[PDB]
């Protein structure tokens, strides 16, 4: 197939294959989940460990007081995007002195990621994101995509082995709204557990949490800070 | 031969720019036709308009453009490329008027467009813009003037010309007519053009099926003809 | 496109300008049709040609459902997602996906299949050998 | 599958009935084939 | 169409393998060095459901193969197999057998009764870093 | 992966283009260098004058600065360019910091230049492997050797060019603190080193000795003949 | 035809570009979007598809406001469309700044179209993969409607449909008397048209997006207010049964 | 294998693309140039594909300056391009030195610009060849230039289609010495040698380069010369 | 493989980005290095792997001093290592100048990574060369947070690791470390274990000139190469 090597060539069926390959790249990462009540947006991530000794990779990145990010896919693209995001939020605060609405930020990210799919000269950004924020219109959980397409998801999960997570979210999608913070977090990490294989179980080492609330600046919990949430969670069904 | 020299604008054994050659086939790809004629004191352009779907503002579909108050143009071939070339021509006419202080003679404008096309074909990284153009105007002390361009950058002045799919038959018929001795009065010119188009296509078109644009020495303004007037001319041609 | 030539001539004349009645019907299947002689199809000879397109995502999911009917599949499975992932596949490949997912489940001792099993099967049939590739967290 | 078809029948799973071994030369595919032939306890047929 | 005979033979083979009513108890194995040349008809699953790829053994596999081969040899117990397995980056078990034989022959040439690590590492140099390895081997002053 | 690109890796990981570049160096005339206790010497084959040609133009040993000398092996034009850049760099460095360049600094600079040319496509790496030597302030002998890949090293004594392998083996076998006791001993060491590979030419040798901190003086052929006579006399004596 | 379609800067022996042709084929596969023009204003109707049931309502809207007095409906690669929208919005902004009044729709539709066409002239950049419509209204000029395709040709329409079932939509639009109906009544029909061509069996759930412009909105573009879309949608279902 | 890019060398000979451009030049309208004792003459065939075309619209011999003519063979648009360039160069020289450009300098400048397009890249070389008249300093000049960038200096030549026959006839007829009128007769004769169809006052273009400035001949004069035998 | 290796601007059907796996493989042909972090400090051991007696052993620089409290060990292409080391030193000095303090180990590793990530951004710092770098680094240093050991890879990823081994023979060294390490180690014990592992891995018998060792502990500066102590350390073992 000679229609596959470049991103600026249309397939005879009307497709750009490099985009599908970036989709796969996003599939290459690990799992990640996001939920939102009326008040809080909670995004949970499962982080791998390259070896036993090394410390698990970071999966949640602090972007602003009201904006938090989970990544899956290429690390380089993740870091570049995170830098872009941080810079844009800072400029908005400097010029207007107000938090940047999540939707405008996601729109900017899409407009930036689109260009590499059009002009030959750089690969499409191969990283999928979960953006959890709180603005005047309450919480938001957006999900971007290497194709420069973004979605306003009420509860979404992306990454390797995320189908089970999505099915669980849909099944219990009804009551995610009125639930409090603790219940929301419990649902999120229960979904993540569902993504985990049968043997392994969630532990205070390989799970990280991020929360942005109506009155709560974005906070990242890892290691012992996560024990309060995990403890009390229902035993894994068998 | 062909097989290697058929992807970029570079020479071939028995020097042959195949790309510019393919541009002309692209021009024919439109599926239309046009005919221009030059009279004693007038010039006429005729084209066939094909609205295939009723849900379409017939006014918005047109192939006669006004390059300048006195200079009229008709385009043929790929639509978007023709529009781009038309815009370039308008720009060049405006620039000439601004810099030198008088309306651009038709021949010079045609030359400018030809030069642009030539520079495009010489250097790579730009498609040859496969659309052909015909210009009509009135030049003081020179009478009516008709000129034609081509994507290859060649241009020339004509006494009568055709473009599009039926170019060859139309031009043969026009030559047959021209070798005959006629005065070519305004009515005569329009009748000749419409007759040539009809005979080439054998259609006996209704008054909404074709567009006409004429420039006359009495009123150098390039005026697009209206349905009533074209219908009157057509019936008169039927006698 | 000489024994084979004689045989094809025999069959052709057998079906050529003969059997005006419809009491006898034949179906000929070809893996590829570019080496079959044009005389075969002709016009009044084999004009009935049935192209078989490449199964589509909906068709692929339907095929997996068909072949998985006997299997003990947990309802959670999402055939639509599997079809979306399984690009440029055929019925045989889908059947292989089903049977080999069943094999994976048996290997791990599972009583019933699961979406992850089908994903593993799809990755396996092409022999992709999925593994953690670093620089991808 | 040949020794204990009961397990396969339980889940209604069919043996592949055919395997293609491939890889760069010298891997041992022929070695593995002869090895399994040692413990086959059934008729094994090579080819020429 | 000079291959028509082999082609028809293969077509008969594949047809008898699968299609209509096969026996269903015929376990078929196939070994080819370059499957890419194989036709679509045979490679399509159903006829050949399983695909077992035999890749180059990893480090641990190489250590295991070294231990398996060398056990019969008469050698001092102090040799580090893992070192050797590392020294052969990507080599099939055939090369491991070759280096075992080469080390034994080196020992014989020295009129010795037991092989030592030196025998093994020079054998390795012979069977791997001596055929095509000679480019950056002397000018390794690029990697440190 | 393949070789027709500087900036492409291989499944093994090599950058084949630069490995190929090293062969050009390997194909040049031999050069040798040794670092004494108070003297630094280098010698070159520099053979085969073409009957009707001058020799003052064919230069293989050149002085970068009043306290740093250099001798190369590889493509001649590339050597010329590198030498010119090194000289300009030495003077500029003395301009910005009013201290003479230490040999290590200039070796690092040259290696960086070669690496930069190795960096990207559209630029062919230098097919040159130089050999720098000299003294710096505080008067410490030093010898450095660079490679087209952009890496450099310090040696007590080393050789490059064709037959550099045999010369290197001989040096490592013979180099000892005794051989460095006096200047003449080092000169004789280098002379015999070259003799081991330059055949019995004798007149196909050019030796540049930077005695401590005076100047890079090129030995007159007669002196080389004298030293060769001494070497042969000693060889006869020990036999 | 192979060997000639790897880039948009090459001509086929038959004399035609192929990348442009491929792009058009990439748009046809998109979901439908129809727009018809009433005497007093213009109406757009889009058939957005719902995926995964997890997307918040109104996700990735396919109706945009390039300007307060202009609209846009898109079909094809959404990512590309969004890029065009910002180009349009910028294009209108410059016009107002440079001249000082709302941009005529006919002119803007031309300027944006030129942009799309310019992307099918170079081998470095692929042609756009989205076809979109434009609509506006104003007392000075009256209702207007335009359509644009990847090739970059912009004709003005009385009723247009772009997407999978453009044929079925156009077929149904023809039997409406757009030349004389009031835009309020048009809305009811547009709902019916989409539902007729929806093909619920082979596409699953969908959301009906509707857009308004006309003297009913004082020459302003805004989505049809809820409780009107509800009425039309209720009627559309009724007509189906 | 090679002969696609104007950069790489053949594995023996020379670049090919330039040779192919020369070939394109060969298959063009006939042209003839005769350097007389006291002037220069240029002639070219100018036949339209039909009677519709206007023969007074586009010319093939053009004045670069008051005393430097120019005729071409090969493609036309390139001829327009480099005639414009040559006019620019002549004007620049006049501005700098306040003196009419001597012909040789113009020829070499034009050759430089022409070879400029043969350098690397996608910029294909000119597919035309030029003959230049000129009467500076008191003696006529006739130069030829080609896409290769080399410029010769002929006494009398003919290029384009069937140039071999023209060259043979030229070396047969023109000896060394003629006036402008006899040179014109020889030139029209040479064109007729290979010209197809009856020649008229409108089929061919003729220009002269004297000690009054280069000038193109009007249809009446060319008709007169065409008459009177020859 | 099946194509897609000719550049870093093309994905694969499985999404993998070749020309990065290959760069990772590149480091596999360097001399092994080991780094162990304990409460008392960070110890780095490396196999010098000399080739010819003539060459000065010091010229083979495998363990550089990034700063008074940050040391680095590299294994891969030498030129890439040199460029990265220079970047780290420059950026440390710049940070000290602007904020008048000593930069953390994590910050230095991340600053280097930001340069290592820019393969083909087309608007990168002068350290971008289209192809990825081919060197893996180990940074060890004592900062406000105690002793820290960070590992890098050409992809740009970096990670904290208490015990690590890189370069040719990294696999076996990692396997050993995984079973000899325990959080309550003492710097002397860590050094002895590192040496025992290293010598067990290398083919050549351990010698005072074979290896290079360095250590950084809270009280002391990095500038302790244990030069001429190597003899003592080895002969105790
Ligand atoms: N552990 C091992 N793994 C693999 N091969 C081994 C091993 N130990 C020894 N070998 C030798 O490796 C060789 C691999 O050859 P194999 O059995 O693949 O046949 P072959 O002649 O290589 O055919 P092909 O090249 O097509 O595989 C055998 O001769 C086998 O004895």
């Amino acid at each position: 197939n000679q229609y596959d090597n470049d991103v600026t060539v249309w397939s005879p069926q009307g497709r750009i294959h490099q985009i599908e390959y970036a989709m796969e790249a996003v599939k290459q990462g690990s799992a990640t989940v996001g939920l939102k009540s009326k008040t809080h947006a909670v995004l949970v991530a499962l982080k791998r460990a390259q070896s036993e000794l090394a410390a698990h990779q970071k999966k949640i990145l602090h972007v602003d007081n009201h904006i938090g990010i989970s990544i899956a896919g290429l690390t380089a693209d993740a870091r570049l995007l995170c830098n872009f995001m941080r810079q844009e939020c800072l400029d908005s605060r400097f010029v207007f002195d107000r938090p940047l609405p999540v939707s405008r930020l996601v729109s900017l990210i899409g407009s930036k990621t689109q260009i590499p799919t059009q002009r030959y000269g750089r690969r499409p950004y191969g990283v999928g994101l979960l953006i959890a924020g709180y603005d005047d219109m309450g919480p938001h959980i957006f999900q971007t995509c290497p194709s420069a397409n973004y979605f306003d998801c009420r509860a979404m999960s992306i990454g390797a082995r995320s189908q089970s997570a999505r099915t669980y979210l849909e099944r219990h999608m009804s009551e995610f709204m009125e639930c409090n913070l603790n219940e929301l977090v419990k649902h999120g990490l229960r979904a993540l557990r569902e993504t985990l294989p049968a043997e392994q179980d969630l532990t205070t080492k390989n799970v990280s949490i991020g929360i942005v609330g109506k009155d709560l600046e974005f906070t990242i919990y890892d290691d012992d800070d996560v024990s309060p949430f995990l403890e009390g969670l229902e035993e894994r069904p068998q | 031969s062909a097989g290697f020299d058929r992807h970029i604008t570079i020479f071939s054994p028995e020097g042959r720019l195949y790309q510019v050659e393919y541009a002309f086939k692209a021009i024919n790809q439109g599926g239309l036709t046009s005919v221009a004629v030059r009279g004693k004191d007038c010039a006429v352009i005729v084209t066939q308009k094909k609205v295939p779907d009723k849900l379409l503002d017939s006014s918005t579909v047109t192939h006669l453009f006004k390059i300048t108050e006195n200079i009229g143009c008709v385009m043929t071939g790929m639509t978007a490329d023709s529009r781009s070339q038309v815009q370039r021509a308008r720009y060049e006419a405006a620039n000439w008027k601004y810099k030198y202080g008088y309306e651009i003679p038709v021949d010079m404008l045609c030359k400018r467009i030809a030069d642009i096309s030539q520079v495009y074909t010489q250097n790579a990284e730009m498609r040859p813009l496969g659309c052909c153009m015909i210009l009509i105007g009135i030049d003081e002390e020179q009478g009516p003037q008709v000129y034609k361009c081509d994507p290859a950058g060649y241009y020339c002045g004509f006494k009568a010309t055709a473009a599009g799919v039926k170019q060859t038959e139309s031009t043969s018929f026009l030559e047959k007519k021209v070798k005959k001795k006629f005065d070519w009065t305004f009515e005569q010119t329009v009748e000749t053009a419409i007759t040539c188009l009809s005979t080439v296509l054998s259609i006996d078109f209704k008054p909404s099926e074709i567009e006409v644009g004429v420039v006359t020495v009495e009123n150098p303004k390039f005026r697009i003809l209206t349905e009533a007037e074209i219908d009157a001319h057509l019936v008169a041609l039927a006698e | 496109k000489r024994e084979v030539q004689r045989t094809m001539l025999e069959l052709l004349n057998q079906l050529d300008g003969f059997q005006p009645n419809t009491q006898v019907k034949v179906i000929a299947a070809t893996n590829r049709v570019d080496i079959l002689d044009p005389a075969l199809l002709r016009s009044g000879r084999l004009d009935r040609k049935i192209e078989f397109p490449m199964p589509n995502e909906e068709a692929r999911a339907r095929i997996m459902q068909i072949h998985s009917r006997k299997m003990n599949v947990s309802p959670d499975v999402n055939y639509e997602e599997l079809a979306r992932c399984t690009d440029d596949f055929n019925g045989a490949q889908c059947k292989a996906v089903c049977v080999e997912a069943g094999m994976i489940a048996l290997r791990r001792g599972a009583t019933e299949l699961t979406h992850e099993d089908y994903m593993e099967g799809i990755l396996e049939v092409q022999a992709k050998k999925k593994a953690n590739l670093q620089y991808y967290a | 599958p040949l020794l204990h078809p009961e397990r396969f029948v339980n889940l209604g799973i069919e043996p592949p009935k055919g395997v293609l071994l491939f890889g760069p030369p010298g891997t041992g595919k022929t070695l593995c084939a002869r090895a399994v032939a040692n413990r086959t306890d059934a008729c094994f047929i090579r080819v020429i | 169409g000079g291959d028509n005979e082999v082609q028809r033979t293969m077509l008969e083979l594949i047809n008898q393998l699968d299609g209509f009513d096969p026996r269903g108890n015929i376990k078929v194995l196939m070994a080819t060095n370059r499957p890419d040349t194989l036709d679509p008809a045979l490679m399509r699953p159903g006829r050949l459901d399983r695909k077992i790829e035999f890749s180059l053994p990893d480090l641990e596999g190489r250590t295991h193969i070294f231990k398996i081969h060398a056990r019969s040899m008469s050698v001092e117990r102090d040799i580090r197999f893992e070192l050797l397995a590392r020294l052969c980056p990507n080599s099939t078990g055939a090369e491991i057998r070759s280096v075992c034989t080469e080390a034994g022959m080196f020992a014989i040439r020295a009129r010795r009764k037991i092989a030592t690590e030196k025998d093994f590492l020079e054998a390795v140099n012979k069977v791997i870093k001596s055929y095509a390895k000679f480019s950056a081997t002397p000018r390794y002053m690029t990697y440190n | 992966s393949y070789d027709r690109a500087i900036t492409v890796f291989s499944p093994d990981g090599h950058l084949f283009q630069v490995e190929y570049a090293q062969e050009a160096v390997k194909k040049g005339s031999t050069a040798v260098g040794v670092r004494g206790r108070d003297i630094v010497v280098l010698g070159v084959e520099k053979k085969s004058v073409a009957k009707l040609q001058d020799e003052r133009t064919v230069r293989k040993i050149c002085a970068l600065d009043d306290n740093v000398c250099m001798a190369f092996a590889g493509l001649t034009a590339d050597a010329r360019i590198v030498i010119n850049r090194a000289r300009v760099e030495c003077q500029s460095h003395r301009l910005t910091v009013e201290d003479p360049v230490t040999v290590e600094y200039i070796t690092r600079y040259i290696a960086s230049l070669k690496q930069r040319y190795t960096q990207s496509n559209g630029r062919r790496p230098f097919g040159i492997s130089a050999l720098i030597v000299g003294f710096d302030f505080d008067g410490t002998p030093r010898l450095y050797q660079t490679d087209p890949s952009g890496t450099y090293h310090a040696w007590k004594a080393n050789a490059i060019g064709r037959g550099a392998k045999s010369v290197r083996e001989f040096l490592e076998k013979n180099y000892t603190d005794e051989a460095i006791e006096t200047d003449d001993l080092t000169i004789k060491l280098v002379i015999k080193a070259l003799l081991e590979v330059v055949q019995s030419g004798g007149k196909n040798i050019e030796l540049a000795v930077m005695r401590r901190d005076q100047s890079l003086k090129i030995l007159n052929p007669e002196e080389i003949e004298k030293y060769v006579a001494e070497i042969e006399k000693e060889k006869e004596e020990n036999e | 035809g192979t060997g000639y379609d790897l880039s948009a800067s090459t001509f086929s022996p038959d004399g035609r570009v192929f990348q442009v042709e491929y792009a058009m084929k990439a748009v046809e596969n998109s979901s439908t979007a129809i727009g018809i023009r009433c005497k007093d204003g213009v109406v757009f109707g889009v058939e957005k598809l719902v995926l995964s049931k997890l997307y918040e309502e109104g996700s990735n809207k396919r109706l945009f406001n390039v300007d307060r007095h202009v609209g846009m409906a898109v079909a094809g690669l959404l990512a590309d469309a969004r890029s065009l929208a910002d180009i349009a919005r910028e294009e209108a902004s410059n016009f107002r700044s440079n001249f000082g009044y709302n941009i005529p729709l006919k002119h803007l539709a031309d300027r944006v179209a030129m942009y799309v066409h310019a992307y099918t002239l170079y081998s470095a950049v692929r042609p756009f993969g989205c076809s979109f419509m434009l609509g506006s209204y104003s007392v000075n000029d009256g209702a207007q409607l335009y359509m644009i395709d990847p090739s970059g040709v912009s004709y003005g329409y009385w009723g247009c449909a772009i997407g999978k079932a453009r044929q079925a939509a156009k077929t149904e639009i023809e039997k409406l008397q757009m030349k004389e109906m009031t835009c309020r009544d048009i809305v009811k029909e547009v709902a019916k048209i989409i539902y007729i061509v929806h093909d619920e069996v082979k596409d699953k759930a969908f959301e009906l997006e509707l857009s308004w412009v006309g003297e009913l909105t004082n020459g302003r573009h805004e989505i049809v207010p809820k409780d009107i879309r509800e009425e039309a949608e209720k009627y559309a279902k009724e007509s189906l049964k | 294998g090679y002969s696609f890019s104007l950069t790489t060398f053949s594995p023996s000979g020379k670049l090919v693309q330039i040779e192919y451009a020369l070939a394109a030049v060969a298959g063009g309208a006939p042209s003839v140039g005769i350097k007389a004792a006291n002037g220069v003459v240029l002639a070219t065939e100018k036949k339209q594909k039909s009677i519709l075309y206007d023969e007074r619209s586009v010319h093939k011999v053009e004045p670069i300056t008051k005393h430097i003519g120019l005729v071409y063979s090969g493609m036309g648009p390139d001829y327009r391009v480099l005639v414009h360039r040559a006019r620019k160069l002549a004007q620049q020289y006049y501005l700098v030195y306040q003196e009419p450009i001597p012909t040789a300098q113009l020829v070499q400048r034009v050759a430089s610009v022409m070879q400029e397009y043969t350098q690397s890249g996608g910029v294909r070389p000119f597919g035309v060849s030029l003959l230049i008249c000129g009467w500076n300093e008191g003696r006529p000049y006739l130069f030829q230039s080609d896409p290769s960038g080399a410029y010769f200096a002929w006494k009398a030549t003919a290029m384009g289609k069937n140039y071999v026959n023209g060259k043979t006839f030229l070396e047969k007829r023109y000896n060394e010495d003629l006036e402008l009128e006899d040179a014109i007769h020889t030139a029209i004769l040479t064109l007729k040698e290979s010209f197809e169809g009856q020649m008229t006052e409108d089929n061919i273009e003729v220009g002269i380069c004297n000690e009054a400035g280069f000038r193109r001949l009007t249809p009446t004069e060319v008709k007169d010369y065409l008459a009177a035998i020859a | 493989r099946s194509e897609y290796d000719r550049g870093v601007n093309t994905f694969s059907p499985e999404g993998r980005l070749f020309q990065v796996e290959y760069a990772i493989e590149a480091i596999k042909l360097g001399s092994t290095a080991i780094g162990i972090q304990t409460s008392e400090g960070v110890c780095l051991a490396v196999e010098k792997r000399i080739t010819s007696p003539l060459m000065e052993p010091s010229s083979i620089e495998k363990i550089v001093e990034i700063d008074a409290h940050i040391g680095c060990a590299m294994s891969g292409l030498i030129a890439d290592a040199k460029t990265l080391i220079d970047k780290a030193r420059v950026e440390t000095q710049n940070h000290w100048f602007t904020y008048n303090e000593t930069m953390t180990v994590e910050s230095v590793t991340q600053a280097v990574s930001n340069l290592a990530l820019q393969f083909g951004e087309e608007d990168a710092d002068p350290g971008a060369m289209s192809r990825p770098f081919g060197v893996a680094l180990l940074f060890g240093g004592v900062d406000e947070k105690g002793p820290q050991l960070f590992h890098m890879d050409p992809s740009g990823t970096f990670v904290q690791c208490d015990a690590r081994a890189i370069g040719s023979a990294s696999e076996g060294a990692q396997s050993s470390l995984q079973e000899v390490y325990h959080k309550s180690m003492t710097l002397k014990e860590a050094i002895k274990s590192s040496l025992i592992i290293l010598k067990q891995v290398m083919e050549e018998k351990l010698n005072a000139t074979n290896i290079e060792l360095a250590t950084v502990q809270p009280g002391q500066n990095f500038h302790m190469f244990t030069k001429e102590e190597l003899e003592e350390v080895i002969k105790d073992i």
